[PDB]
RNA sequence: UUUUUUUUUU
RNA sequence: CGUAGCUGUAGAUGAAUGCUAAUUAUAGAGUAU
RNA sequence: UUUUUUUUUUUUUUU
RNA sequence: GGAAGCUGGAAGACGGAAUCGUUAUUAAGCGCCAGGUAGUCCUGGACACUGAAUCC
């Protein structure tokens, strides 16, 4: 302390660190409170407001228990979730019995969010509700974002370290308190990834992977008629009201607030100082996917890049025994964006991929398949990856789609060569004799929608698919077409092929099956059964396209009829039977592009 | 309070430049069409040559020359008192754009032909 | 091309200088319709125009320092109506025109339309297999609501452009310029 | 400290803060000050998020030097000034060499002197000698120790104008003067292209005896041979002439060398690109009615250039505007040099914060009785502004 | 400062980035244009149709963009040299507006000129000339010195330019004549400009006087990769007297300074190709070098693809055979190289000491073939060398596709000559017919005949062949054998040139019906 | 009651 | 829209606006000091 | 709306 | 006849006395145009904002 009676300024000289090491469900916590009831009972008109009904809920919490749906579906919708979400949960001659219960609890679950949200929550609500999701891994599109609105307004309030604890008992059995302030502090890091990988999008956004749509900006269509018309003498009229009625045009819009942005900043900063802390691998890859960001964060202030750099610097320098068992997660967010130090971080990486692999006896079966396991659910927390694998039946049908994700993101880089020529091969064979044996049905049938994926990335990098066409024989045409048709006029053919992207979503409209057809293209890329089977695959995909080839974005109409035109596809195609009088009609709607020169980006010359 | 141009910060009297970065009102417009007589006169190829002595910097900045800027430039911001309401005037720059683009007068920023645009 | 062309929409404009006079149009009018061929007769549309007024002022007898005035109001009614989709032109011209009375005038505004190149394609869909490896309200217009929409549209946009353009020319002695002489 | 600790109140000693800011204040909290009946109490400074943002940066860039860290100054636009009050001593208790300057129009529209010269630059020299004693009043006992390098010593003119950019002004009269001379040579066909060549290389040596007898810069001569950059005596004894040729000498002395992490902050940078109130006859007609501009003179200069930071290997610069003194309007920041990744858009105070600031001035004596009834009825009437905040309550007795 | 980018991963592999930014370049700001411009130069692939749709859309999009928005898009050229017809169009249309007098714009405008196509002489020189050579009294010292390389590259020079330069240097370096001041100020303008006049064949009096050191005992002058410089200028008609005071230095005859793996085999290596040196008694030193060096794990995949290509012209300089140290010792398991940006600077090495091992003495004299079984190893390595690039051929830029073909098409001529295994798929599907973005040649203005020119594909990519001139002009022991089937001298260094113009004479006469071509246009080296 | 821009400053 | 709020000057003992070698606009013509 | 704005209000009208 | 630049030492700080009247969006201030069939008023007609007090 100094002379003068204050602080002395060197203490104030760096900046602290974050902790938000611990991470429980709610599971052990209801055990802990059905064993201290006794201790708990020990604690003006509000005076009985406060009591009454803080005791009713302890007895009752250990609304007739999970039985007495429907008639039943205020706090007592949110009270009723807690009790279906811990029985999730719990699971982590036999499967009759166990099936009744399990659907039960599933189908009650989704029942109450219609009630939910067509009540506004409070501050004391919000929280148990967005807690609760994340323990179980059941998230909502449509309800983040309403419920990320009150924990923003009231962690910002006047009254936040003044004010005591929530009623709920819930609060008392937790390890910070002072009410919202402290306890959004001590936020596991895992959770907190959440606010700043939020999506905020509506369902009218489909401009990405269905295609073109246009959507309405004017909703009320008021027209008179003969029966309500004002009469001529409208003097009177006013003389004979009350009150005033007509007024001069004028309507208050409504004006979008930061909409939860404003606490994600905050947020933000809390795993910039939770790098150089020595912590786990686990902990750190919650930092990587908030950097990560592409609609939150933007590019306002020039922290992004720093912050990366930080992250990279540390990364580098740790053991390979920490890092093999890591490599999904980290390769595919640090993967999304672009730095300096993007070649040095990547090297290292790509090293400890040769003994992951050799070590795990990929060129015995158990060997593969505990590992696979463990980074398919025990790793990721809560992500959503590639073709959405995210947190065996017989053989090679979970392990294939984390490998077919691992590849795809190494060839995304965009800041030097992604790998070598020579680990393409050895990568490639990995897969190539595993897909094979991978039982040749029933619904579990990989989906063209992480398909297209990989297909993607192969089609951006400059790097040419090898002639192994067993990948194209276990997918698509096998079960995902015959089964689809097997399962329950002109304009019939067109609602045929809609239905398939109505709930599924089998493809991703125009996106996925769209690099399909050009990659079937150019794989045999000179020239002067593969062949028998590529005929096959590019008229299957051609017409059911077709039929819906007027309401298509014109971006991706361009590379469907650019990649019909070529000496690869099959001949008696291109008749004047759909495709003669289809192809000026494109054509005419844009007359600026070339015409004679269509087959120039991939026709006959191949690339 | 009280700024130039109002609440919509309007500016009637002003002419941009495709080329480079220069405006100036129409006042000083006179002045520089009047001082580049010589590059004028020798791009068309006495009664003609009427007025040769307007040309001087220094006689500009007299009495004399003083008057002769006023007497062209007939402020076309003032008129009569009933023009009020609707009938207000409007920007003169049609016209002294079209002018002063006909004539190839250079830029005082760089040397270049007809430029001049409406701003 | 002339037989190509459609009579889109049909302003029709009324100018009355009495209130009774205003009134007994629009009867006349309703009973005209009811009366056609087709099962829905064409219902227009009501939009009033309010009413413009105009006051002159005068000093008041003869011999006097303007102590007391005397004025006089010459008020005025005025109604539009708006058409879509008119198929038949005998059935509605006719009838407008039939349902005045006294001293009530008209401004009609015609709207044709012109049609392209008709879009003709899409013919019969592919097909394949696997390989195995009415309601009709009573004083409703029976148009479309989408048309109506479409065409309400372009008459916003002819009218803001007609008004910028007349403001611009719009200034005291025509043929005026600045420095011209 | 840490992201746990927004929003409080930092006391410090009114003595300590007068020593650390010699200039004064930073901002308008000499205004706030005043209210305090008390002469014993301390000064208390809040800490905003946009500090600890700002503050973070600092901390990397002095450990890498012992690309990652930022090269270049940033920019505050929308509480902009507030944040100098906290970022300015702290940065002076780490031994950083830090250039104060909350009020930097003050060389521009005071009492001065201007003399026209051939550079087209107008010097001050009774403003030139206020700059640099004004800033040796805490950065002492530093710059002498600082060495001196040679590679820069003496390539100033006058008026601080390089010397290849001073004779550029004179090509023009040289032009003409070789034109005529030529004469001699010309009047004395052998082969139509030798003859020609011969003739044209005349000029060339010509031209370069004339770049370098004509022109006499001042190679600071009073000071031959230097030591430090601190010693220079000369330049506050001599001041009709030596000026401001000193002043641009030690700006150019803090970018080659690096020896210790320096910091420039310039606040309302808003006034400085307006007109000023001097007149003068370099009007273009009626661009500014016979006025000079600020952008034109010397001092104002100086501290107008931001494309220059990254020639600072030392540390870099930092502005801010947030005073009425003129409409912003668009402001246009492509066109000044600032990059729209650098701008630091701060938001109005939050109803978290907005709570401690009105029990701060309670400690004070500020108010007389501020009921908490009408604590959250306030916010909507100001609507939070700090500058609204002060004067509403200030006026009315409060709550 | 910190670079940073970020990828279109809304929907994580959705849409098809090279068609997403194809259709809005039809229609967009002209701002827009510049913006997506930038993209493809940093882009991994490039799509030769896209190149001519910008190309296209300049010319038309040409009357609003501003002089310093021009010459940034035109600076973004020098990479991958790529220009179309219609692009000299759009720069002639707005060449005289910039002339505003600028002093770096000398200097930024020619350099940009110098690839591609120009020279034009009553649109663009005209004016370039006229106004260089009066504006010699305001040159920087840095800019006089790049100035120096520009000039050498130009063809068909005029004396009124030459001279203007030559008499810039001479009072330029007595002001800095009267130990960093002089080792790297004062010795570094001298040599450096020399060698750029050197070229043109011109010289005065009152430059070789001065340029070469007065006192013979001025020793420590540059280190080993800097010294080169004033022998490659000497060694032209008649010049001596600069390349040692006697004959005898201290740090160029003995091994040099010092030659090791330090980084140091590299940048001598790289140093001999840009000038016309021949490997002397002395000089033939480096090549003893890279048998220990190749040794080392490190320095067999860091350095010695990039090493031998490089350096493959003048195969008695750097190999001790064109077939021993050219196998593959260990090269079976080490093949692969960062997929392609190593694995192609093999296949034009090989394709190099082909030419030279035919014609060694069937009718050019100057050495003598190995035994035949030296062709039989060389096959080995071709053949598993062209297969890996297969799936890789995707992932070559402009520049590197280019030369790649005039190295394919030597392979088709002494296979059939009368072999190879992937000579009838690889070599004829896309390697044989190519249609990649073709850039305009480097012609003269000696001819005066620029009002009738055409174009022809051709291995040279494009060539000046009108249809009023079709067939008809551009189409003693040096001269005889050297000037007929050869039409190269050795000036230059010869074994690039011979390659190049043999196939241009073939490839217009197997497709087009061009007889009587006067080759002629031999370029400065 | 009045803002920078087509480029020649270590 | 005007007195705005806000904010620089002199917290005016000295802010009165007519007199006229000289021009702006309408009109066929309003001219001479 | 933490990549949003950068700001005083009139005498007929969104039928 | 209207307005404007420049120039400026036209006549006035007298009188708390006295005569003209306002039934509150009254009174007191400030700002705009419609007609007077080229321009051409400090009056008359006509709209809008700030808007206090007394025993009436």
């Amino acid at each position: 302390l100094l002379d003068t009676g204050e602080i002395v300024p060197g203490a104030f000289a760096s900046v602290k660190k974050v902790g938000d090491f611990p991470l429980l469900p709610l599971s052990l916590l209801l055990s802990r409170l059905k064993e201290r009831r006794q201790e708990l009972l020990r604690d003006f008109a509000r005076e009985e407001e406060r009591i009454q009904r803080k005791i009713k809920i302890l007895e009752l919490l250990a609304s007739q228990g999970a039985i007495g749906d429907a008639k039943r579906i205020h706090a007592d919708a949110v009270n009723l979730l807690l009790l279906l979400a811990a029985e999730a949960e719990t699971l982590a001659e036999e499967r009759q019995l166990w099936r009744l219960k399990c659907e039960g609890n599933e189908e009650k679950w989704n029942l109450c969010i219609s009630r939910l949200k067509e009540l506004a929550l409070d501050h004391e609500d919000s929280f148990l509700v967005f807690y609760a999701m994340c323990s179980t891994n059941r998230f909502d599109a449509v309800l983040l974002p309403a419920l990320l609105e009150r924990l923003e307004a009231s962690f910002f309030s006047s009254q936040a370290l003044s004010k005591p604890l929530f009623h709920p008992i819930f609060e008392v059995w937790d390890p910070p308190c002072e009410s919202f302030a402290a306890l959004i502090n001590v936020l596991p890091l895992s959770a907190k990834a959440v606010v700043v990988t939020a999506d905020r999008r509506s369902e009218r956004e489909r401009r990405e992977n269905e295609g073109w749509l246009a959507p309405p900006e004017a909703p009320p269509l008021v027209l008179p008629n003969w029966q309500t018309m004002h009469p001529v003498d409208m003097e009177a009229w006013e003389k004979k009201q009350r009150r005033v009625v007509r007024t001069r045009h004028v309507k208050a819009k409504i004006i979008r607030q930061a909409d939860g942005r404003k606490l994600a900043a905050t947020m933000a900063l809390h795993g910039r100082q939770a790098i150089h802390r020595d912590a786990a691998v686990s902990s750190l890859v919650s930092v990587a996917a908030m950097c990560a960001s592409n609609s939150q964060r933007a590019l306002r202030g020039e922290l992004l890049p720093e912050t990366l750099n930080l992250l990279a610097a540390e990364l580098l320098g740790r053991s390979a025994d920490a890092l093999s068992p890591h490599l999904l997660s980290l390769s595919f967010l640090l993967s999304q964006s672009s730095v300096s130090l993007t070649e040095r971080l990547f090297l290292h990486l790509e090293a400890v991929l040769r003994g992951w692999l050799e070590e795990n006896g990929f060129v015995a079966s158990e060997k593969r398949r505990k590992a696979s396991e463990e980074q398919l659910r025990n790793l990721p927390p809560g992500l959503n990856v590639f073709g959405l694998v995210q947190s065996d039946t017989e053989s090679a049908l979970w392990e294939s789609r984390v490998l077919a994700a691992l590849l795809s993101s190494f060839l995304r880089v965009d800041d030097y060569r992604p790998s070598l020529d020579f680990v393409l091969l050895l990568s490639d064979a990995l897969r190539n004799s595993l897909r094979r044996t991978a039982v040749l049905h029933e619904k579990d049938v990989l989906s063209l929608k992480e398909t297209g994926a990989l297909l993607s990335s192969f089609a951006t990098s400059g790097y040419a698919v090898p002639p192994s066409l067993m990948a194209c024989l276990v997918e698509h045409f096998l079960y995902d077409v015959d089964l689809f048709l097997t399962s329950s006029s002109s304009s019939s053919a067109e609602e045929a092929e809609q239905l398939s992207q109505s709930f599924f979503c089998s493809s991703r409209g125009r996106a996925t099956p769209g690099d399909c057809a050009t990659l079937l293209h150019s794989l045999a890329s000179p020239s002067p059964n593969l062949e028998k089977l590529r005929f096959e695959a590019m008229t299957q995909a051609w017409r059911l396209v077709a039929p819906v080839l007027h309401l298509l974005q014109p971006p991706c109409k361009l590379l469907i009829l650019n990649s019909l035109q070529t000496a690869h596809a099959p001949p008696d195609v291109s008749s004047t039977a759909f495709f003669q009088r289809s192809l000026e009609t494109f054509l005419r709607d844009n007359p600026d592009v070339d015409s004679s020169l269509l087959g120039s980006l991939f026709g006959t010359q191949g690339r | 309070a009280r700024r130039v141009g109002g609440i919509g910060r309007r500016c009637f009297l002003t002419l941009h430049c495709s080329a480079c970065s220069f405006f100036f009102q129409t006042s000083d417009a006179i002045k520089l069409i009047l001082t580049q007589q010589h590059h004028i006169l020798r791009k068309k190829g006495a009664s003609k040559f009427s007025l040769l002595p307007l040309a001087d910097a220094s006689l500009l900045l007299k009495r004399r020359g003083a008057l002769v800027l006023r007497s062209l430039h007939g402020d076309p911001l003032v008129g009569s008192r009933r023009q009020r309401g609707e009938f207000a005037p409007q920007a003169p720059t049609a016209e002294m754009a079209k002018m002063l683009n006909k004539s190839c007068v250079p830029c005082p920023r760089c040397k270049r032909e007809g430029r001049w645009e409406e701003g | 091309a002339l037989s190509a062309y459609s009579l889109r929409s049909l302003i029709v404009t009324y100018n009355s200088r009495n209130r009774s006079s205003m009134n007994a149009t629009i009867e006349n009018l309703k009973n005209a319709l009811r009366w056609t061929s087709p099962s829905e007769s064409s219902s227009p549309s009501s939009a009033p125009s309010s009413a413009p007024s105009s006051a002159p002022s005068s000093s008041w007898s003869p011999f006097k320092y303007k102590y007391a005035l005397r004025h006089y109001v010459f008020e005025d009614h005025r109604y539009a109506f708006a058409f879509y989709d008119v198929n038949s032109v005998q059935e509605v011209v006719s009838a407008a025109l039939g349902a005045m009375a006294g001293e009530t005038c008209c401004s009609c505004r015609f709207s044709w339309r012109f049609a392209g190149r008709p879009p003709v394609s899409l013919p019969t869909p592919p097909r394949l297999v696997p390989s195995s490896r009415a309601t009709v309200l009573r004083g409703h217009c029976p148009t479309d609501k989408e048309f109506i929409r479409r065409a309400l549209e372009e008459e916003q946009a002819v009218e803001r452009i007609r008004k910028k353009l007349d403001k611009k020319q719009l200034q005291w002695f025509p043929g005026k310029t600045p420095w011209a002489p | 400290v840490g992201v746990e600790d927004v929003g409080r109140f930092r006391l410090f000693d009114r003595h300590r803060l007068v020593e650390l800011l010699p200039e004064g204040l930073a901002g308008e909290l000499s205004r706030d000050v005043e209210m305090i009946p008390s002469a014993t109490s301390p000064i208390g400074v809040m800490l905003r998020k946009a500090t600890l943002e700002l503050q973070m940066q600092l901390e990397l860039f002095a450990r890498v030097h012992a690309l990652a860290a930022v090269q270049r100054g940033f920019l505050l636009d929308g509480g902009k000034s507030c944040v100098l009050n906290y970022l300015i001593p702290w940065a002076r208790e780490n031994n950083w060499l830090v250039v104060y300057e909350p009020l930097p129009s003050r060389y521009a529209r005071e009492i001065g002197d201007i003399k026209r010269s051939s550079a087209g630059v107008y010097i001050q020299s009774s403003f030139s000698q206020e700059f640099l004693e004004r800033l040796g009043r805490f950065n002492r006992r530093l710059l002498e120790e600082l060495p001196v390098a040679r590679r820069c010593y003496g390539q100033a003119a006058l008026d601080g104008v390089h010397r290849l950019y001073a004779e550029r002004s004179y090509h023009s009269l040289l032009e003409k003067a070789l034109e005529k001379d030529l004469d001699e040579i010309r009047e004395q066909l052998d082969s139509q292209l030798r003859e020609e060549i011969l003739l044209a290389r005349e000029r060339l040596a010509l031209w370069h005896t004339y770049r370098r007898e004509v022109s006499i810069p001042s190679m600071k001569s009073r000071l031959p041979n230097p030591a430090s950059v601190w010693e220079i005596a000369e330049f506050g004894l001599q001041n009709e002439a030596f000026a401001t040729q000193a002043l641009y000498e030690v700006w150019e002395q803090l970018k080659k060398q690096t020896q210790l992490n320096v910091l420039i902050a310039v606040d309302e940078w808003n006034e400085c690109f307006p007109v000023s109130e001097y007149v003068s006859m370099r009007y273009e007609g009626t661009r500014f009615n016979g006025h000079i501009p600020a952008f034109h003179l010397s001092t104002p200069r100086l501290l107008s250039r931001f494309d220059d930071a990254q020639q600072f290997q030392r540390g870099l610069k930092i502005c801010a505007t947030s005073w009425r003194r003129s409409n912003r309007r668009d402001y246009r920041p492509d066109l000044l040099g600032v990059r729209q990744e650098e701008i630091r858009t701060v938001r109005n105070f939050s109803p978290l914060e907005f709570a401690n600031f009105v029990a701060y001035y309670h400690k004070k004596k500020i108010l007389h009785e501020f009921p908490r009834e009408k604590l959250d009825y306030f916010y909507m009437l100001s609507g939070g502004n700090g500058f609204q905040a002060r004067r509403l309550l200030a006026s009315l007795y409060g709550g | 400062f910190s670079s940073l980018r970020l990828s279109q991963k809304d929907a994580r592999g959705s849409g098809y980035l090279p068609a997403q930014r194809f259709l809005s370049l039809l229609k967009a700001s002209p701002e827009e244009y510049r913006s997506l411009l930038r993209e493809a130069t940093q882009a991994k692939i490039v799509d030769p149709a896209f190149l001519r749709v910008a190309s296209q859309r300049f010319f038309a999009l040409s009357d609003r963009f501003y002089p310093p928005e021009i010459l940034d898009i035109l600076s973004d050229f020098a990479s991958f040299p790529y220009s179309d017809e219609a692009l000299l169009a759009a720069v002639a249309g707005r060449l005289e507006d910039q002339l505003v007098e600028p002093s770096p714009k000398r200097l930024a405008a020619l350099l940009s000129l110098s690839a591609r196509l120009g020279l034009c002489h009553p649109s663009i020189r005209d004016p370039l000339t006229k106004h260089i050579e009066e504006k010699m009294y305001a040159f920087d010292a840095a800019l006089l010195d790049s100035l120096c390389r520009t000039v050498g590259s130009l063809l068909s020079p005029r004396l009124p330019l030459l001279d203007g330069l030559a008499t810039q240097a001479q009072l330029l370096a007595s002001d800095l004549r009267a130990d960093e001041v002089a080792q790297r100020r004062y010795i570094a303008l001298l040599f450096r400009c020399l060698e750029g006049l050197s070229r043109q064949r011109y010289s005065q009096s009152a430059l070789v006087d001065a340029c070469v050191a007065c006192a013979e005992q001025h020793g420590q002058a540059f280190p080993l990769h800097d010294t080169l410089r004033a022998v490659a200028a000497a060694r032209r008609l008649d010049l001596a007297g600069i390349e040692e005071p006697l004959r005898r230095s201290d740090m160029a005859d003995k091994v040099n300074r010092a030659t090791d793996r330090g980084d140091q085999l590299l940048a001598l290596l790289r140093h001999l190709d840009l000038l016309r040196l021949r490997d002397s008694q002395l000089l033939q030193k480096v090549s003893e070098a890279v048998e220990l060096h190749s040794q080392k794990a490190a320095f067999l995949a860091t350095q010695l693809p990039e090493a031998l290509l490089h350096l493959t012209r003048l195969a008695p300089a750097d190999l001790r055979l064109p077939v021993a140290l050219l196998s593959q010792p260990s090269l079976l398991a080490m093949a692969p190289r960062l997929s392609a940006a190593q694995l192609q600077q093999l296949l034009s090495a090989s394709a190099l000491v082909l030419f030279q091992h035919i014609q060694r003495r069937e009718g050019g004299q100057g050495g003598d073939p190995l035994i035949a079984r030296e062709a039989e190893a060389l096959a080995k390595t071709v053949e598993r060398f062209l297969d890996l690039l297969k799936p890789q051929f995707l992932s070559l830029n402009l520049r590197d596709r280019r030369a790649l073909k005039e190295a394919a098409s030597l392979f088709l001529v002494e296979a059939k000559g009368a072999a190879l295994a992937p000579k009838t798929v690889d070599f004829c599907c896309f390697l044989e017919e190519a249609d990649v973005a073709p850039p305009l040649p480097l012609a003269p203005s000696g001819g005066v005949d620029f009002q009738s020119v055409g174009l022809v594909e051709a291995c040279s990519r494009l060539v000046l062949c009108a249809d009023a001139r079709f067939s008809e002009t551009r189409n003693e022991t040096t001269t005889c054998k050297l000037g007929g089937v050869s039409t190269d001298l050795p000036v230059s260094i010869t074994p690039q040139a011979a390659s190049s113009l043999l196939l241009t004479q073939l490839a217009l006469i197997r497709r087009g019906i061009l007889r009587h071509e006067i080759q002629t246009c031999i370029p400065p080296p």
